């Protein structure tokens, strides 16, 4: 690999605190002991929707080079990722998974300085790549990393 | 129940045997004050009235010496009523008696007359013996305040075997009125400290001890402070400002726990502080994300015309609004998580409120 | 009576606290309400015993003239009936309702100052009055009260 | 609902007319600090200009006594807005009019001009009255704050009941900046009382008396340190140094709990670091159990070689290794005890949750 | 079990051996301050006494250097019993032989003699280092206490992992008696301290350093008061006046939560307290219910009866009751909040007693 | 994950130019006060070795002035890697830039050679700008600890989202070393202190004010003692001694929290503590109900025998026993009352336990 | 309407912190959210009560004009309605919704100063309108505000 | 016994703090009485475990001559049993009650002072005393006590 051995040396033993079993494998069961011994309690959903997040082959768990690519974006200052992700949470009020003409239009316009609704009709017609009538998730961080 | 209308009769008696002992004895305390500054500033012009203050003295210390006899000749007599005695030989114990000998002796001590303007070096310590006196002060506080008598409290307390006693109305009185007390307890005793100085050291000849010296004296001791501008002299006297300054050193770590309880906030209060503060930061997070579109669109906009110098302008635009979203997101989930930590108390209760729910 | 109009007229408000339906008498669940509202937590035998310290009829519950033989003895400095009644419950430790002359000759030697044997003979023996064997708790405050 | 409008119409006019009449008093003590200065540095070679600046004080306090009666002028016309009455004469009580009348007194004392650089034993005492012109300030703070006519603050307060005053609104203060308001605090008093102490000790001859020596003599006195080299000397200046002394030693007790909050971990950090400790015990827990065997298999081996110096100098590390191993392990009991008594509230909801799984 | 016999039989004979040494330390201490003070107050007329009383300093150092070494050699044999070691060279450690050796330096410090009244520059550091013989305190106050024998004190600490040691004890006599321990310790201190500066600085010509000048001294100087009559003026006497002064300060904030823990409630008084604010505040609502139909029937009266200036009179009481009622009944509901808040844990035990009827 | 080894890669770097910017920093200060020193006490017959002292703390900050640059060189070549940058100008903020600007400059301020003994009026405040150069400690303390990099703690800290900075890792070692740390932190600020303050006050004719003065006035005004032997007298001193004090007042609010911690039981010995005077009372209580026997069997003997003198001895001490049985009982239920309100935790526990036994 | 329109429009967010939903009106259950995120716990009677005394058209919930008729009174400083309900709810005692002529004379004159029990006949004669022979709550208002 | 009387007089109050009934011996119901008042909260399995260590006789409860050798351990300074017991366990990470070869090679090379491997194929072949190819907790206190 690029990565060299001390590291991959010393990132074997944080898998290690998740990975209790020495399965070779990272379970809901096992984070949600780390998450409880830690303090808070999160529920069913949230801990699978953790996993889901870099779970790459699809199995519903995950293993140590999965591992390393949630631990290249955890390690660095801002997790510029994260924090697009959940700006598109910010604006998808009713969690369907798409961002709607009305909710871009609602909060660009009020909100911010004085935006038209004009321009929220070509912004909405340049993002929708599939021609979908709504913004996905998909194009979203594409117009961000454009 | 004849038992119990004679406990009543009696103790309204001793409340009243009570206060009058407490009336003789701040009497005698303040015709002590005047012998001894009428003889400082006075001299030996009015000898007549040194001896009529001395003797009147000694008639308000013998009204005193005669009512403290008749209180426990009421606390025996009430005593053989609650356990149904009838020879009060049985009654009067030895530690009681001794009690009472040391009682009389303590309201005993006054300067009485046995026949230039300092004190002796006797009648200025029997002087200062009638501030022993002053163990009348709860005993009289005690019986006036209804509590001892009042017939709901005495059933509360024996519910739950608390015993009221002086400890119990003292700690009544703090805590309904911590500001009366602790203001008019310092202005007492910043002025009978200040006199008892004032006694332990005068000097005639320049007039460097009085009572405009120790009222600036003992306060700059109480706080802490010490100047030096003003030092006591005697042994007596550093004597008393070693007592102030341990009472100083008390009161301070008095006072540092009612601060401490008062700028607190109120537990319905800090709710609705948090529940404020969630809708701002709310709207604030809804402000930030808006400016990140706001930058994110421009920057590719111009980079589609390939203004390259306004794509390199609004692309650090973009970096700092990601960088201001981040710490507005990280102030709401502290606060956030200072709620779920609060009102977890009443989650308890809502959980056993949703298992309520189980019955059928 | 005895008493004067005022303590009466005193005594009321106090029967008033626990009395209240209005209803003219005291059942355990009023004594449990005012017991757990001083913030201790009864039982219901614990309940049923304090009440049946004091209900002289025998009816199961408390009204106003048997309240003030309760409260003839609360409202002094040192209660010198329970204080007897309780110094019975330490010897008791096998709670039948009885002092054996076991539990006798087992506290009074060892503990006191060195009191023999033969003396808890005569003590049983002038004790027992009925002749059961064993000390009552009706002889035991005749022996206090002699 | 036109007692609605009416009433956000009548609480705007009063937000200004409490912001004007803080403008017009800050100007009456700005120009009174003015005189009292250009008395002593002047003298009598400017006399025009000292009768131009009490003319000019007589007119900004005309103005503030103007202010003072339309403020409640609208406030009484505000409370028969709100109880739905129409004759004045029902709405104005006996208090309010001695509030009033009080209120209109402190703000009229001024020095007023009635026709060698001290100040009169007069004018002295009406220019330092005109520092009791600040209770102008919670008044104007309350009313330019928005949370008495924010409609949401409003409905959530009285689903709680909270009743929004002066000492909510300095709790919203203390609590969201500690820092600006406790620092911006004490360098407002430390300025204020040493101008009050140099009005009340100037020496003309010697020049021993000025804010030189008081910016020195009041945060020393403030800190509890007095040391000696400047001392008061007047009786204002002894009371006004005892003032100080009692502030300074309950802004103490303020900030030994302000001090208190800081230091402490935030509640999802100290998780973390007893989650870290916890691997790091475990670390030289396995590193102890293997110093015991590797001493104790020197020993048997040295025990079957009969090399028997070496066997008493293992046995003594096997000794000294079981010893260290007791006290690692006795660290981590410690701390997994400290861990088991943290996170049993979340043990209660994870029990509880464990209790959601029996309905079915 | 002959190694259980044998353990106490040890323990006692150190015990013994640790009551004895600390007899012979402190005789050693009280013959050192006897040759110090009669060498000043004597001078060199009784240089036969001073020679005695060195050469008893010598004998009472010499057998608490035997002492020593008897406690250490029943130290090392009882760890011999406690692993069955038979070979004595196998139990005695390194650390602990430089402990040995360390313990016996310093219990052999003293003016042993050699062959105006001031002491000399080594016969005053040897004579104040005899002020280290008191590490002999723990370990006898330790061995006295029963704790480190008692069975029934071993087998529940063994239940749950405790170690009584020092520390232990200290708290033990600390949380069972905070006043005689604070007390007989400072009245310990201020007269030790007091002896050790009043060797630092001893005026041979003036008499200006002595016990008289420092008993003022250093309770001025704990309390932090620091008048400035007083001084000390060598480097020695600069370095204790700073130790007193450190603690001075941990013993007021040793203080400060003594002194936090007696002033609060009893937990069975505040229920009392409560419920007896509860059942005041209720008979204040109902004055106040009645006060209101008692303005408002005369107000309805007066209306019918168009008597306008009692109308006007009553309306005003009308409203002064309402604001009244208001202001009680949130009294009322603060308390029934601080009611609610507190016995909410009793609250989780009654439903938890209300979910126990769910098993039939 | 090419963007990951370039992390570690600058991260090291970046300690290693964290470290020496703290050398040359460290010695710039050391040959500051060195030059400092030497003039003082050399005067001008050392003028070479001034000149050279002087060239070499141009160099020494010539070189820090560099590498503060090749730290920001590397930073900024971090946040390109971070957010896969490619043209540097893009990374380079405003504010940043700024900083950059300011902390050159800081570290730019020396008392460089321009070509009796008192320093200048500039090169003496060039020269206490030195002490600027210790905002590089944080910086290399942070760099150092191995939390910045270690994965575990970022893994862990990441789900816990507690964001590893300065603040934390001072909790970190403020909270394992409360005893090193404060110890040799005011161990630092004594002599430091000490050393600017005999900056700021130094007389030529006299030598009343260098370290032998401010090390005895530093101490004293930290502990807020001030006796007034030593005063400051120039204005930079007034400021140093008022700094001085702030400082005390806040680390006595700091080791008021450190001392409340310490002597406080621990959890598991406190269990201990009431598990043995529970026993410890019913032991008590075993022998007072013998006592109540004991006096009235005989009692009820004398009774029969008629020995009246003997009866009125016997009922005295029956009553005295029963009155001794009564407190006995009262501390009794006041110590289990303790033990029923902490362990009321485990009782939650305990009937979840036994709420556990209701699935079959 | 009489009301201006920035204040109709700082209403509105007033509104939407009860309608989470966006609606149009406010349930039991979104009140009792806020309820429960303020800290205190009220039973569904009490929430049910609180509902009813601003709910003007009897459906259940509560829209928003008729949320402004509850923010009148909650915006000044003494409601007085309030005040003067719960000053009828310290009279009736047994919760019947009804002052009797006992709970009257048993309040008013033992309590206050000194007031007759012949003032008491002519005052429940002429509270009473309907001739109902008790004072409901609707001329226990009415008396108030004449 | 060679144990002294008065001793033996002052274990059986210690004793007489877990037999409460006086029965002559020790379960685990008054075991666990005692170890949930002083605050900690034991499993059945785990007390269990702690009556199996010291229970001679095999009868599943303790008499007092078994409780007096539990008392000759634990009255000492360093019981040193149980620090070789627990050294024991932090091997045997498996829980089946024996150390295999792996665990063993595992802890002994990588954390002490660079242990050979050839090392511990003696280790476990002087260790093995039945043969049974792996250490036991029998041989593993008879090596450390050679
Ligand atoms: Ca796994
Ligand atoms: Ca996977
Ligand atoms: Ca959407
Ligand atoms: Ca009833
Ligand atoms: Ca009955
Ligand atoms: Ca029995
Ligand atoms: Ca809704
Ligand atoms: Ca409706
Ligand atoms: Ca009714
Ligand atoms: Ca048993
Ligand atoms: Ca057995
Ligand atoms: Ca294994
Ligand atoms: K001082
Ligand atoms: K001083
Ligand atoms: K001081
Ligand atoms: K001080």
């Amino acid at each position: 690999d690029q990565l060299t051995e001390e590291q991959i040396a010393e990132f074997k033993e944080a898998f290690s605190l998740f990975d209790k079993d020495g399965d070779g494998t990272i379970t809901t069961k096992e984070l949600g002991t780390v998450m409880r011994s830690l303090g808070q309690n999160p529920t069913e959903a949230e801990l699978q929707d953790m996993i889901n997040e870099v779970d790459a082959d699809g199995n519903g768990t995950i293993d140590f080079p999965e591992f390393l690519t949630m631990m290249a974006r955890k390690m660095k200052d801002t997790d510029s990722e994260e924090e697009i992700r959940e700006a598109f949470r910010v604006f998808d009020k009713d969690g369907n998974g798409y961002i709607s003409a009305a909710e871009l239009r609602h909060v660009m316009t009020n909100l911010g300085e004085k935006l038209t609704d004009e321009e929220v009709d070509e912004m909405i017609r340049e993002a929708d790549i599939d021609g979908d009538g709504q913004v996905n998730y998909e194009e979203f961080v594409q117009m961000m990393t454009a | 129940l004849g038992a119990l209308r004679r406990r009543k009769r009696l103790l309204e008696q001793e409340k009243s045997l009570a206060g009058w002992a407490l009336v003789l004895a701040g009497t005698g305390i303040g015709l002590m004050v005047l012998h001894a500054e009428m003889l400082w500033f006075g001299g030996c012009s009015w000898a007549l009235y040194l001896f009529l203050v001395k003797c009147t003295i000694s008639i308000s210390t013998f009204l005193l010496l005669c009512l403290i006899v008749a209180f426990h000749a009421k606390e025996v007599q009430l005593f053989m009523t609650d356990n149904g005695l009838r020879d009060w030989r049985v009654a009067l114990t030895g530690r009681q008696a001794a009690q009472i000998v040391l009682e009389l002796v303590v309201c005993g001590l006054h300067p009485a007359p046995v026949r230039p303007g300092f004190l002796g070096q006797g009648e200025a310590l029997l002087s200062l013996a009638m501030l022993l006196r002053l163990y009348l002060v709860p005993r009289a506080v005690l019986l006036r305040s209804g509590v001892l008598l009042n017939a709901s409290y005495r059933s509360i307390g024996a519910l739950n075997q608390v015993r009221f006693r002086h400890w119990f109305v003292a700690k009544l009185y703090m805590n309904t009125h911590p500001g009366r007390l602790l203001l008019g307890l310092t202005l007492g005793l910043w002025l009978t400290t200040a006199w008892v100085l004032s006694v332990a050291e005068r000097q005639a000849v320049n007039a460097t001890g009085h009572l405009s010296d120790t009222l600036w004296l003992i306060p700059i001791t109480f706080l802490t402070i010490g100047y030096g501008d003003v030092v006591p002299g005697t042994m007596w006297g550093k004597i008393v400002c070693l007592c102030t300054g341990v009472m100083g050193v008390c009161c301070t770590a008095l006072l540092v726990a009612v601060v401490a309880r008062k700028l607190e906030f109120n537990k319905a209060e800090k709710h609705v502080h948090n529940f404020m503060m969630d809708i701002q930061y709310t709207k604030e997070m809804k402000e930030s994300a808006a400016r990140v579109l706001q930058e994110a669109w421009m920057f590719y906009k111009h980079t589609r015309r390939k203004e390259s110098h306004a794509a390199r302008r609004h692309q650090r635009k973009l970096l700092a609004a990601i960088n201001a979203f981040r710490q507005v997101r990280l102030k709401h989930r502290k606060l956030r998580e200072q709620v779920n930590s609060m009102v977890d108390i009443s989650k308890m209760h809502m959980i056993l409120y949703d298992l309520q729910q189980n019955l059928s």
